[PDB]
DNA sequence: GTATTACATGGTGTGTAATAC
DNA sequence: GTATTACACACCATGTAATAC
């Protein structure tokens, strides 16, 4: 089934950076950012934005789509149960639809 | 990748239920960020991060640190991950 | 292998609602968005939301994370060449250092 | 999920270079309107949407509508893509 | 019943620079 | 050499309502 915790991925960063016992400081000038864009970004404050991903992946590996993507699902998790949808239709055959088909 | 089946009861709670029991108090969230980078990773490749220390065992199966020797392995069979362990290698 | 051509998710939905026959109006009533939004959104003019991902799926099917993912291997398609990304460090292991210990 | 062998060589043009001398100029969009799905599903159930009448053939291949008689096959091994087809059936 | 778009608005990511160590 | 954050700013998505059919 699906993960019951899932974390914002700046801060499964500043767990790996402290792990790797890299500073926020450092990691900024290496990818090209400001420290203070780090410095949310691993409080979780702000987002892990496309531009981050491409950046990110260039120096802590993987892909830019596997740290956007953690991003997504993470946006995802939160906007749950957040829109009513129950009023969208499903277009095509609904469950009493297929019943009688 | 979908994780199908776990080895080890511990993570099955973690993942499943989240719920730490089941494991060490001082890796829970290290074991649940690389469970979170495992159920992300849509090619096995999308692992190899250096810190993941990735490679395979000698058939099928691959390995990912945690901390120290502390790793999760699981088997590559059709796109998904089977058999998840965490062991002290 | 990426594939070549990529197309903006809301020219696809545009594609398959002309197929369905269903108006944007209709849609836009349907999900529960104005109709400028989807007139946008077909355009390809403004992008497909992680709150969108969730409407859109409970209307034309699959999973909101799809519709998602759609939007975001697109944004990465322009942004790839855009940023200089030469100046940055792998951590660990380069090229070079993968030979010598070999 | 990856594509891995094209046994229509116009769909391998289209998906690997951007051609489209290979497949019928009417329904280039909406070919690669779902080849584009199915590069990105991460699992069959993505693509169960009703208008691609997703359903599976009679073993382990799958069919995906593209127009009127007009159709999608590939088959499904390893959480991959194989043996892509665009056929009148 | 339909599609498009300027305008005002709100929400968000980023750099600058200040503060504190 | 380090981490945090108010403030200004640019960017972008959305609704309202106008226009046009
Ligand atoms: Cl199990
Ligand atoms: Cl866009
Ligand atoms: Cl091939
Ligand atoms: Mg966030
Ligand atoms: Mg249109
Ligand atoms: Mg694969
Ligand atoms: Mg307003
Ligand atoms: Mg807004
Ligand atoms: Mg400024």
């Amino acid at each position: 089934m699906r993960q019951f915790k899932v974390s914002h991925p700046g801060e499964m960063i500043a767990r790996d950076l402290e792990d790797m016992g890299v500073s926020g400081r450092r990691f900024a000038h290496n990818i090209g950012v400001t420290p203070a864009t780090v410095s949310r970004l691993l409080a979780g404050k702000t987002a892990l934005t496309p531009s981050l991903s491409i950046r990110i992946a260039a120096a802590l590996g993987s892909t830019p789509e596997f740290w956007l993507r953690l991003q997504s699902n993470y946006d995802l998790r939160q906007l749950e149960n957040q829109i009513d949808t129950s009023g969208i239709v499903l277009y095509g055959e609904s469950n009493e639809q297929q019943q009688n088909a | 990748m979908m994780i199908k089946s776990f080895k080890h009861k511990g993570l099955k709670l973690l993942f499943e239920k989240g719920v730490t029991s089941g494991v060490p108090a001082q890796d829970v969230d290290r074991i649940n960020d690389r469970l979170q980078a495992i159920d992300t990773a849509t090619e096995i490749g999308e692992l190899n991060r250096q810190i993941y220390k990735l490679h395979p065992l000698k058939e099928g199966y691959w390995s990912i640190t945690v901390r120290a020797n502390w790793r999760i392995t699981f088997q590559f069979i059709n796109g998904d991950a089977y058999i998840l362990n965490y062991e002290d290698y």
